[PDB]
């Protein structure tokens, strides 16, 4: 009755294509490069 | 001046024929200007 453990370990490659299924089924979302960076404390010219 | 009249040795540009036959008056030079132009350099693009 250890055949479950043995077959699970053996057939663990199927999880990869199961993840593939769940991925191609689920939605997608990608992000962009963002900046925190240095930002200058820039005001306006002295106007009249 | 205007011959046959009392208007003599007046200083100024008369608006009768200002162009005086020339196709155009031209002036050359350089000029520098500051602006607040937009850019990212190069952020907000996709991560890949």
């Amino acid at each position: 009755a250890s055949l479950i453990y043995r077959q699970l370990l053996t057939n663990s490659y199927t999880v990869d294509l199961s993840d593939e299924i769940q991925e191609i089924g689920s939605t997608k979302t990608q992000n962009v490069t963002i900046n925190l960076g240095p930002f200058a404390q820039t005001g306006y010219a002295p106007v009249n | 001046s205007i011959t046959r009249t009392r208007v003599s040795r007046l200083y100024g540009l008369p608006a009768a024929n200002p162009n005086n036959g020339k196709e155009y008056y031209e002036v050359a030079g350089r000029f520098s200007l500051i602006s607040l132009v937009p850019s990212n350099d190069d952020y907000q693009t996709p991560i890949t």
